[PDB]
């Protein structure tokens, strides 16, 4: 019963931010930080009463909490929300960023603030519902529903140093990458729901019953591609990643219109919760050719990441090569590398937070993102060069860190399924290394290559600094003490795992 | 007992206080919080010895908490204490304080005080990891965290490229090593089930009755890890490079913590290497290889940082010999005693340094035993030491120990391998002493003088019941065996002192010569494996990062937008505005559409 309102209170959310401009211009930041708080505490109270950790596998459907509300009773289409324990631990991290993304957008007081925080909090709400949504309709509707307040953030509030027209470029590449994967996962969706409608007799979206639809191969093979199409453009999966960069770089230059909308990974939640369960068999056939495009976008990323002469998209193609990890762990059958699948995302999200965070800082300090343009910059900052050491040393793979938790149980898990895969995917490890040295390197050490890095600038507010500092301990606890996290999504893990080993 | 939380818990502490010190306390504070520190790290240690020889050796076991549990896959964060990790804790945390101690006085006036005691202490923390971890994951750990704190400290005079460039190559070396220790632990998980060193030992004869191979396979994948890690063949090419940094820097990477890990890798997992006696070869003759190419390349080196480091290979490819022969007491026994006299060495060096100026050639200083007598004293101990004099260094007693292991076990060549390296070891050993010396008590150094003579040959690890017992060699092939590395060595000097003391006419006309000039170049050069890898790794690596710049996989996925536009231009021609043509298209259409029609039918 609680779902429905962490879906709606982002919306009430965003229109109170709209509404209350007119109190005041710097008036709908604190309406949605007080909302966003809002919604990680109704996230952290459905964690401990939900007793995740005791909950044991019993198969596919089962849910924690669970909500249905008939919509389009002709089609058989009902807002039709649930949660387990996979999607408890994505809407807990949208919540935190969805906070850290409010926190980010503090001392940026201009007009239409309002505006931008309605998107801000439109944006979150549609990932929550994402993250919820278990019918098919209303799960495509929340897919599709980030993407206009995403691209008017890009285009209208974009970054103010561009042509104008590079972030209506930007902004538009996203839109029409996703949307039309969307339609494609449309398409596949129809046709799931018509096959079933033949085999049975009663229209339905709803993903319980969509399970063991009687179907041959070709065409669960086709609807499998219709929704990894879907999926793989929003993981991204190369060579669909072209939109991620450009959008990354033509962001807003805060950075938190990255955390709320770009940084997280509904795409590998998908694929796990739609592909995986309905077409297991499909999916089996597909693997190889799944993780072989995974290695592939590593080691892509990994060169394009070393490449860059900017910052963002430098981190925009390290987020491109942790994915390619996630989505080799993905397509393996077991659950060791799904939890280390579960644990690379929640780690992905804090340290890509921390580092989008921190450029959007050094950027507003130095007023370049080029990495030419500066240099170090160790003795020039007070606070800056030392933590973003420690999140290029955190998505370096670095133990004590969560990524190296992740990533090592990934390859554990993949090694007992594919040996040959993770052999190439740890040196891909070693490929990670040497882009964030590089990037430390040309950002923070060496001798200042420019006048604007020879100046002493100031430091960072309490604000910035205490919120990076919490992204800091939580990266830190979740690489020492991950086993909270394990026992939350242990048992979705296994539900996931045993349907999809188990009819093959 | 009880207390290995706190050997690593008070280097974290200070690591994390000094870090966020951030420079604004003064040099007496952060001074005497990193070096008290890593000081009562060793306290600890001490009582923690204390404790351990009052019990019968027995091994004891402080598992803290459960690092991650997924289904069968229970790595635990544990810790364990038997006489191979007390002896790496004492060595790490004894040595660790003294160049603290050292570095406290030798940092003085310089930028980043704290945070060099704040990478040194985080140093020391991975390095306690690594030889308390009790399975492979924990050791892990701490081997991914002394290669970053190594990453951190030879690159710490940032504003100089070359050392952060060093500083990269060392830290994506070591990666390299890192992904093959990754790959022996999959290897070992996906069969045994566990990765508990103990466990593993015990679990390893059951499964692997039928099929050896993955078992070989995770052996050689430990020796890669430990040869990257020890700088040994064929990833020892960072070590040389690394030495950027400060002369504490040096002294702590070369004698306490990072390239004795691969040392311990190997005696630790002992077991698994027993079972496979090609790989335990493989370990040996990685070694004497190793040792001859250092010491090969130490005897053009014209810097006493290069001539140190390719001594510490040399020693390590000792140590790795001493390994492959089964001679685990005598490895660790080296490890020990090479960590006092290169620690001795690199301080000295640095104090030579320190008085002198601009980091002058070897050739340009000269006769300097009267400018800093008690330096000079220190140098000739600690290359004394090295070169392994008879009954009155510690070297010398770790190197008799080590070949007699190696004929012990019908080891000749490997034997005759250790005998020219240690006439070469004196030959470099004592040209750099004659070259540079020829032509104020501080307490580190001076227990460094001492621990670097036979006192610290008088120091006997408590290996009895971890490692096994190295087979004993006969009392007159052992006398024999003394007597002949006693006058190889005393020959190695005498010859050094021809050769370079005085007026240096045979050396300059070998080094003048075309072919003594070709291998003057060859051996400067390390054999030529940096010249190797970069054009077989890092040239390609950057041809495919120039090719990749501008994103091709984005461009090919653009190409339907352009293939649209076209369309688009290409269709608007239709649309000209007249009406004539209006009709005429009407009027094919209608064409079109009944000849399709009566096509169909
Ligand atoms: C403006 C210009 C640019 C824009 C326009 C460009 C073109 C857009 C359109 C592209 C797609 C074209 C159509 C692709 C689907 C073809 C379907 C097909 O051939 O189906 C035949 C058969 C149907 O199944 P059937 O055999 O009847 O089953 C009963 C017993 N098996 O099928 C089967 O039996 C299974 C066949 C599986 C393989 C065919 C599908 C290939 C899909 C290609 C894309 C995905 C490639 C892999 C993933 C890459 C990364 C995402
Ligand atoms: C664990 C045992 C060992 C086993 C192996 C472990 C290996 C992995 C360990 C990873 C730790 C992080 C390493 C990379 C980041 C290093 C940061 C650094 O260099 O800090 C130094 C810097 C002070 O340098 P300075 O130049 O004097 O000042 C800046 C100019 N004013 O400092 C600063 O400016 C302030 C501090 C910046 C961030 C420091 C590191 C943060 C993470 C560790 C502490 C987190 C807080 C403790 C609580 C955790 C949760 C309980
Ligand atoms: C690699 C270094 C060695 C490890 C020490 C430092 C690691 C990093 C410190 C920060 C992060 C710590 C995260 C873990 C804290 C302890 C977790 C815990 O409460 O474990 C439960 C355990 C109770 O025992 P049990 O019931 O068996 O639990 C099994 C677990 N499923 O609880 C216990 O038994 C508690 C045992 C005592 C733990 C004391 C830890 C003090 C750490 C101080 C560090 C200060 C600096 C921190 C930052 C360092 C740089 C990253
Ligand atoms: C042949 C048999 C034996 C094989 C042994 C194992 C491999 C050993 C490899 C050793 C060589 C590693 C060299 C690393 C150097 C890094 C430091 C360096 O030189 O940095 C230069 C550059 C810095 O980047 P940037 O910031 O742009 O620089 C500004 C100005 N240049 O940074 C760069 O240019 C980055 C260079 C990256 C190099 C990547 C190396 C990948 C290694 C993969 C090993 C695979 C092993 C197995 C092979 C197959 C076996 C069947
Ligand atoms: C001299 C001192 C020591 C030096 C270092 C040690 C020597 C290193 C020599 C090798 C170099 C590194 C490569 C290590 C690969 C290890 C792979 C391995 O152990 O695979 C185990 C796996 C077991 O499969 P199995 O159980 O036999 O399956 C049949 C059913 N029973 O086996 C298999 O499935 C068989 C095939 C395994 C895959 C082999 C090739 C993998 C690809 C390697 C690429 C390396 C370069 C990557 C470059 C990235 C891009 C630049
Ligand atoms: C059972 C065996 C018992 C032991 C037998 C002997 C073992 C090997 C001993 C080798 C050393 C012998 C001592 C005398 C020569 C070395 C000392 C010397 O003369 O060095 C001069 C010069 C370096 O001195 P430097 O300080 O640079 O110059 C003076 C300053 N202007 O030096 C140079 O520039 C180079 C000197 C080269 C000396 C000859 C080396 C012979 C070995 C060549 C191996 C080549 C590689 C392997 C084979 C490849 C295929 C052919
Ligand atoms: C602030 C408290 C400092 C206490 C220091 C205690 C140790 C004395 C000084 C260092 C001595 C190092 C000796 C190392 C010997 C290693 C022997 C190993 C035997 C297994």
């Amino acid at each position: 019963m609680l779902l429905p309102w962490l879906i709606l209170i982002p919306f009430i959310g965003g229109f109170l931010c709209w509404q209350t401009e007119r109190f005041g211009v710097k008036v709908p930041r604190w309406i949605a930080l007080i909302t966003m708080g809002l919604t990680l505490a109704l996230s952290l109270q459905l964690w401990l009463q939900g007793g995740y950790s005791l909950t044991q596998s019993a198969g596919i459907p089962q849910w924690q909490s669970e909500f249905d509300m008939p919509w389009i009773p002709r089609f058989g289409i009902s807002i039709h929300l649930a949660i387990d324990g996979l999607s408890l631990l994505m809407v807990v991290l949208t919540g935190l960023l969805g906070v850290l993304a409010v926190l980010c957008s503090w001392k940026e007081i201009e007009k239409y603030q309002g505006f931008f925080h309605l998107n801000l909090m439109w944006i979150l709400g549609g990932v929550i519902g994402v993250f919820l949504a278990i019918d098919m309709f209303l799960f495509f509707f929340f897919w599709e529903m980030m993407l206009v307040p995403m691209y008017f953030l890009i285009a209208l509030w974009g970054h103010k140093a561009s042509d104008g027209k590079t972030r209506i470029t930007a902004a538009t590449k996203f839109f029409i990458y996703t949307q039309a994967s969307g339609l494609v996962m449309l398409i596949a969706i129809l046709a799931l729901v018509f096959v079933h409608y033949n085999a049975t007799g009663v229209w339905t979206f709803n993903y319980e019953e969509l399970l063991n639809t009687p179907m041959s191969s070709g065409v669960e093979y086709l609807l499998m591609l219709g929704f990894f199409i879907a999926f793989a453009v929003k993981m991204p999966v190369v060579p669909l990643h072209g939109w991620l960069p450009d959008a990354h770089s033509q962001a807003p230059t805060a950075g938190s219109v990255d955390l709320a909308g770009i940084l997280l990974k509904t795409a590998a939640y998908g694929l796990l919760r739609f592909s995986l369960p309905l077409f297991p068999n499909a999916s089996a056939e597909f693997a190889p050719i799944a993780m072989w495009l995974g290695v592939i976008g590593i080691f892509y990323g990994a060169w394009m990441a070393f490449a860059q002469t900017d910052i963002k998209r430098l981190i925009a193609y390290t987020s491109v090569s942790h994915m390619g990890f996630v989505l080799i762990a993905i397509y393996t059958g077991s659950q060791l590398a799904y939890q280390g699948a579960v644990i690379q995302m929640i780690a992905h999200g804090l340290s890509a937070a921390g580092l989008f965070i921190l450029c959007g800082q050094l950027y507003e300090r130095i007023h370049t993102r080029d990495m030419r343009m500066m240099g170090g910059l160790w003795s020039k900052m007070k606070w800056l060069p030392a933590l973003s050491l420690f999140f290029a040393v955190a998505t370096l793979g670095m133990p004590g860190t969560g990524n190296f938790v992740g990533e090592f149980m990934i390859l554990f898990g993949s090694f007992q399924v594919v040996p040959v895969i993770t052999v190439i995917s740890t040196f891909g490890l070693v490929f990670a290394s040497v882009y964030s040295l590089a990037m430390l390197h040309r950002a923070y050490f060496g001798k200042a290559k420019s006048q604007i890095a020879s100046q002493e600038l100031p430091g960072m507010s309490l604000r910035e600094l205490f919120m990076i500092l919490l992204l800091v301990v939580l990266l830190v606890l979740l690489g020492f003490y991950p086993q909270p996290i394990l026992d939350t999504s242990h048992s979705a893990i296994g539900n996931i795992q045993q349907w999809f080993v188990n009819s093959v | 007992m009880n207390m290995l939380a706190l050997t690593i818990i008070l280097p974290l502490i200070g690591f994390v206080l000094l870090a966020f010190s951030r420079g604004r306390w003064s040099e007496n504070v952060s001074a005497i919080v990193g070096v008290g520190s890593v000081g009562l790290a060793a306290l600890v240690t001490a009582f923690i010895g204390v404790d351990f020889f009052a019990n019968g050796e027995q091994t004891y076991s402080q598992p803290l908490w459960t690092w991650m549990s997924v289904g069968d896959f229970n790595i635990g964060f544990n810790l364990v204490l038997d006489g191979l990790s007390l002896t790496m804790l004492s060595v790490v945390t004894g040595v660790g304080f003294l160049i603290h101690m050292y570095a406290s006085w030798y940092m003085r006036g310089e930028e980043g005080y704290s945070r060099f005691f704040a990478y040194t202490n985080l140093f020391i923390a991975s390095m306690v990891v690594l030889v308390l971890a009790d399975n492979l994951l924990l050791m892990y750990l701490g081997w991914e965290g002394v290669g970053l704190c190594s990453y951190l400290l030879i690159g710490f005079y940032y504003t100089d490229p070359k050392n952060g460039a060093a500083a990269m190559k060392a830290f994506v070396v070591t990666r390299v090593g890192d992904v093959f220790l990754a790959f022996a632990l999959f290897i070992l998980y996906n069969e045994l089930g566990t990765l508990n060193f103990r466990e593993m030992v015990e679990l390893a004869p059951a499964h692997f009755a039928d099929g050896n191979n993955m078992l070989m396979w995770a052996t050689l994948m430990l020796l890669g890890g430990a040869v990257g890690k020890s700088a040994q063949l064929p990833l020892q090419t960072w070590l040389a490079d690394a030495m950027a940094g400060p002369t504490p820097v040096s002294a702590l990477i070369h004698a306490a913590t990072m390239v004795t890990a691969g040392v311990y890798l190997i005696a630790r997992t002992h077991g698994l290497f027993l079972m496979t006696p090609e790989v335990l070869h493989l370990v040996g003759i990685v070694g004497a290889v190793t040792l001859l190419l250092a010491g090969f390349a130490a005897l053009v080196q014209t810097d006493i940082k290069r001539v140190l480091a390719y001594s510490t290979m040399s020693q390590i490819g000792y140590m790795f010999l001493a390994l492959g022969v089964q001679a685990w007491d005598a490895a660790i026994f080296h490890l020990m005693t090479h960590a006092f006299f290169k620690a001795l060495l690199f301080l000295a060096s640095g104090s030579v340094i320190l008085a002198c100026h601009h980091e002058q050639n070897i050739f340009k200083m000269g006769g300097l035993r009267k400018s800093i007598p008690l330096v000079y004293l220190c140098f000739l101990v600690g290359g004394a030491a090295l070169s392994a004099l008879p009954l009155v260094t510690a070297g010398f007693f770790s190197k008799d120990e080590i070949l007699a292991g190696a004929m012990a076990n019908g080891h000749i060549n490997l034997m005759v391998a250790g005998l020219v390296g240690a006439f070469m070891t004196s030959l470099y050993t004592f040209r750099m002493i004659f070259i540079v010396f020829h032509g104020t008590h501080s307490l580190p150094l001076i227990v460094l003088l001492i621990l670097s003579t036979f006192v610290g040959a008088l120091i006997v690890p408590p290996l009895q019941g971890v490692l096994p017992q190295t087979t004993e060699l006969a009392h007159g092939s052992m006398l024999t065996l003394e007597i002949t590395s006693g006058v190889v060595a005393v020959v190695g000097i005498l010859l050094a002192a021809w050769l370079w003391l005085g007026k240096r006419t045979l050396v300059t006309s070998i080094a003048n010569s075309a072919p003594g000039r070709l291998l003057s170049t060859w051996w400067y050069n390390a054999w030529g494996f940096d010249w190797l890898y970069d054009k077989v790794f890092v040239k390609p690596f950057l041809g495919i990062a120039w090719l990749l710049k501008r994103d091709p996989l984005n461009s090919m996925m653009n190409i339907p937008a352009v293939l649209s536009r076209f369309a688009g231009k290409g269709l608007l021609l239709s649309e000209n505005g007249y009406l004539r043509w209006y009709v005429a298209s009407m009027s094919i259409g209608a064409v079109v559409v009944l000849a399709l029609l009566m096509v169909l039918r």
